[PDB]
RNA sequence: UGCGAAAGCAGUUGAAGACAAGUGCUUGUCGUUCGUUAUAAAUGGCCUCG
């Protein structure tokens, strides 16, 4: 798992998590997501468009 | 006269009216009258009698292409 | 069937309800009669085609 | 059988009236029915002529007790039915319809006869029945 | 049914196209390397094209176009071009050439020579008998 | 792997997005579903089908 | 088996198999059309008790 | 311009194409600035089976252009899709749909393709390597398609449902594009 | 009569078979009734016939060539 | 297309202009008009998260 800000827009931030799966979720931190917010954003990404065969796992 | 695809007759003793995918050619090569093409493809032709014409002609699994019908 | 109501006929008519106790019959039999319509269609059509190699 | 048969060729030339008298002659039989339509009617025009006489009779008395002016209509259109629809006569078109109409009600009128005819055969039994 | 393009000198893939539905059994290109076919046993024949400018200076290769003009496998294929001459010739288990034009492989049109042309005569016949 | 059978019960926020694969579906179905109009007819008359 | 004999009219012809799948179907739909006259016939008494 | 039969303007807004009938001519024009001005007749596009074939594969749904102008999407009612490298007309044809093409919209960058049509799929090109992810079961037939942000977050689709031959029933979907989900229906 | 659009008069006498009931019904009448019906159902069978119709390389061949 | 029930009952599918092809003539078309209630066919089929 890992930080993320982004270097333009420094009002954004995220968090990317991977495992032994294929599909790798972000958590969006930007506003007051990360303590206000009583539910957090989450996204699945879990499409490699038409790349599926060489990605076994998000993990590394 | 006959070639893989067309038979022709033509009679010497009369004279005819007045009235893309091969080499253009530009550079040498070296340094009363009948039309059918109903009958195709021919193996040989040649005459068996004076009245009698002989055509001989032609009479594996592919891998599936559907053609989509509607 | 078909003997029950002819035999038992007399019987049959001296009962206070029928199609109560006798709906199950009517709708099966109704079932059978809205092929006859349709069977007729399809027996056309394979007599028209029936005919036709027959005779070639 | 071969007179009737040269007669009726010769009216359809002739345009003559006596055709649908030559069609409801008792002397045809269902083979040569056959034979006379895959023969003999081999122009567009007579194959028009023999049914716009038939439909219009059948027409007017689909109930007729004759069969064989339906017998002629049946092998008609199963033996010649892919030229029939050839033809592009506008009153052709419209005595089909005028045929189909009046057919199609004797169909409508079928179940009810069956059931008519049913309830009469109990009737029948239940006297033999009682008589024995 | 891949075709994949390597870099000579570093030994390492620059692209990779998923274009046939079994396997390329030939391959062939056309004088400037502006074009390369691809025919094999699904009776496809693919054009990669690399004319755009933008495409050499990047060097990247676009799958152009397909055709199907084959009954079956095609075995073979081979290219020419000259000043008066321009065409990308096939064949295999159909028994019979196709010709095509390199430059106009999409929209061009295409010859399907017969599979027997009988130059030297297999069969006679004897009039007398 | 010691801690896969946590659930998550001391925690603040439990996501759950996880969604159970749908029932197997037969040879007929996936025919349809793929517009294999023809094939779909074939496994229609097979050995053991019922009617 | 409307569309079938309406698209394979030409190809019975020529297979004979084909033809005896017809013949015992006629035989067959000619027994339902009797089993369904049947029916309409035993209907029509069930009204009459009634 | 005259007899203008369809028109499109590039996704930042400042590019225009346009097919008029002075059959037809393709042209576009940058509109703040003089830096691009091109035109060409639609018959150099076209394939030759397609001037062989029926009106279909030579009718022209729908029409998009790139930021850059190097490229043009053509849609065909025979449901071909072939974009042109303005450079050099190049053409490269992508052929999924079965029936008319209705939408078609660039990426910011060019590099994804995004087409609509009768099929209620929305689909993805990838132009690197010609692939395609799908967005297949939309409520209706796709009229319009976008990429809608600075990189592409949402994608705003205009949807028909054409079952209802009354009226027209427009329903607009703002899909997030991280995972395809309807963000605004 | 009858004996002697049509079911709308059929239809109605099958009305009138319900409504005589099963003993006033005479055999020898019944007998021409039976008759006439039997005659109408194959003609109506017929005519159904005729409504639905109107609704519904050889390795040698010796041929003369035209020159 | 009108009416009607769902069955059916009546009634239509014309004229001009332009373009293309073939040989002034023939055929076919129309992101052209006026008037009347008035086959298809570019190999082209629907995602992933067990």
């Amino acid at each position: 798992c890992t930080f993320y800000t982004s270097l333009s827009n420094q009002n954004q931030q995220n968090i990317f998590t991977a495992g032994r799966r294929r599909y790798m979720h972000s958590w969006d931190l930007s506003l007051e997501n990360l303590t206000h917010s009583q539910t957090a954003k989450i996204e699945k990404f879990s499409r490699l468009y038409g790349h599926e065969s060489t990605q076994r796992s998000f993990e590394n | 006269f006959w070639g893989a695809t067309w038979i022709s007759r033509i009679d010497f003793d009369v004279d005819f009216p007045i009235n893309g995918l091969t080499i253009t050619d530009e550079s040498n090569f070296m340094n009363h009258f009948f039309f059918t093409d109903k009958y195709k493809p021919l193996l040989f032709v040649d005459l068996i009698s004076s009245n009698e014409l002989a055509i001989i002609e032609r009479n594996q699994k592919a891998f599936i292409q559907p053609k989509l019908v509607f | 069937v078909k003997w029950c109501l002819i035999i038992h006929g007399g019987y049959l008519v001296s009962i206070p309800n029928l199609m109560s106790t006798l709906s199950s019959l009517h709708s099966t039999l109704k079932r059978r009669s809205d092929l006859l319509p349709r069977l007729l269609a399809l027996d056309a059509r394979l007599d028209c085609t029936i005919n036709k190699f027959k005779t070639l | 059988q071969v007179e009737i048969a040269n007669i009726l060729s010769s009216h359809l030339e002739a345009n003559s009236t006596e055709i649908l008298d030559d069609l409801m002659s008792g002397s045809w039989t269902e083979p040569e029915i056959k034979k006379f339509i895959l023969t003999k009617i081999n122009t567009v025009d007579h194959l028009s002529k023999i049914f716009l006489t038939i439909s219009k009779s059948i027409t007017q008395n689909p109930w007729n007790e004759e069969n064989l002016l339906p017998l002629w209509l049946k092998w008609l259109l199963t033996l010649k039915s892919g030229e029939l629809n050839s033809i592009k006569d506008k009153h052709t078109k419209k005595n089909c319809k005028h045929l189909k109409s009046a057919l199609r009600s004797s169909e409508e009128i079928l179940p009810v006869l069956l059931g008519i005819q049913g309830r009469l055969e109990m009737l029948r039994r239940q006297a033999k029945l009682r008589e024995d | 049914g891949s075709i994949k393009f390597w870099d000579f000198q570093f030994a390492t893939l620059n692209q990779s196209f998923k274009a046939h539905d079994a396997d390329v059994l030939c391959l062939t290109t056309d004088t400037d390397n502006n074009y390369v076919f691809s025919a094999g046993v699904d009776r496809k024949i693919f054009q990669f094209s690399q004319n755009t400018n933008k495409s050499q200076k990047n060097n990247r290769w676009v799958n152009s176009s397909n055709r199907l003009l084959h009954g079956n496998d095609i075995r073979a294929i081979c290219a020419y071009q000259s000043k008066g001459a321009d065409f990308l010739v096939s064949g295999g288990v159909e028994k019979t050439l196709v010709i095509n034009s390199l430059t106009s492989f999409s929209n061009g049109n295409y010859r399907k020579m017969p599979t027997v042309e009988p130059y030297s005569k297999n069969v006679l016949v004897n009039k007398e008998q | 792997m010691r801690g896969s059978e946590y659930q998550g019960d001391q925690e603040h926020i439990i996501h759950n997005d996880k969604v159970r694969s749908q029932r197997r579906m037969r040879a007929f179905e996936r025919n349809i579903n793929q517009f294999k109009w023809s094939e779909a007819l074939d496994n229609a008359f097979v050995p053991g089908m019922a009617k | 088996v409307a569309v079938v004999l309406e698209l394979y009219g030409n190809t019975l012809e020529s297979s004979p198999v084909l033809q005896e799948l017809m013949i015992d179907l006629k035989t067959k739909v000619r027994h339902e059309i009797h089993k369904s006259k049947e029916a309409q016939r035993i209907e029509g008494m069930l009204q009459l008790l009634t | 311009w005259h007899n203008v039969i369809l028109s499109n303007i590039s996704s930042n807004g400042k590019l225009l194409a346009h097919m008029c009938k002075d059959h037809k001519s393709i042209s576009v024009v940058s509109l703040f600035d003089d830096s691009v001005n091109l035109s060409f007749p639609l018959g150099s596009i076209l394939s030759s089976q397609t001037q062989s074939l029926s009106y279909n594969t030579r009718y022209v749904s729908s029409m998009a252009i790139d930021n850059m102008g190097q490229q043009l999407a053509v849609g065909f009612a025979s449901g071909v899709i072939s974009i042109v490298s303005l450079a050099d007309l190049q053409i490269r044809l992508l052929k999924w749909h079965i029936d008319s093409v209705l939408s078609l919209s660039f990426s910011h960058d060019g590099s994804y393709l995004l087409s609509g049509g009768w099929e209620k799929v929305m689909s993805l090109w990838q132009l690197e390597t010609n692939s395609q992810q799908f967005l297949p079961r939309l409520n209706g037939i796709i009229i319009d398609c976008q990429v809608l942000g600075p990189q592409g977050n949402y994608y705003s689709l205009i949807l028909q449902m054409t079952e209802n031959n009354s009226n027209s029933d427009y329903q607009f979907l703002l899909l997030n594009a991280s995972d395809l989900t309807s963000k605004l229906s | 009569f009858i004996t002697s659009q049509s079911t709308q008069l059929f239809q109605l006498l099958s009305l009138v078979l319900d409504s005589i009931g099963l003993f006033s019904l005479e055999g020898a009448l019944l007998e021409n009734l039976t008759l006439y019906i039997d005659k109408q159902v194959e003609i109506a069978e017929r005519n159904t016939e005729l409504w639905n119709l109107i609704d519904t390389l050889p390795t040698y061949t010796m041929e003369y060539l035209d020159i």
